């Protein structure tokens, strides 16, 4: 018999997909302990997700202290030469 | 035209490097090939051909 949390069933669970996608968009680094609850790390097997901060939009968005030119909020991976 | 190449694997957010199509030529210099012959009018008359 298999439960939703059982190790062979995790890839069938819609939430395991959705929440691993969430986790990749949250992170700034691969250090899971700095960023995620220990429940999440086990429940969503976050060791096996390629979490590294490269998928987080905030990694690429400009956010300078003072902005006279409306530069803030631009995402560098949406420029002409990217 | 220059040969085909491969796209570079690139980091997220990193800018695109340029590697455009370069061009060259091969020249032709057409060389005048020539050929000539002369026959005397006495030979031109007397020949069966
Ligand atoms: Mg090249």
């Amino acid at each position: 018999m298999q439960l939703r949390r059982s190790p062979g069933m995790r890839p069938m669970d819609r939430d395991w997909h959705q929440e691993r996608a969430r986790a990749r968009e949250q992170a700034y680094s691969s250090d899971l302990t700095s960023q995620f609850s220990e429940s999440e790390i086990v429940k969503y097997e976050l060791d096996t997700a390629q979490i590294d901060g490269s998928d987080n939009p905030r990694t690429y968005i400009w956010n300078r202290t003072i902005d006279l030119f409306g530069m803030n909020g631009t995402d560098v991976r949406e420029l002409r030469n990217r | 035209a220059s040969d085909e190449e491969f796209a570079r694997p690139t980091g997220q957010g990193a800018e695109i490097r340029d590697d455009g199509e370069t061009y060259t030529t091969v020249a032709w210099n057409a060389t005048k090939l020539t050929e000539g012959s002369r026959v005397t009018d006495e030979m031109r008359d007397q020949a069966m051909v």
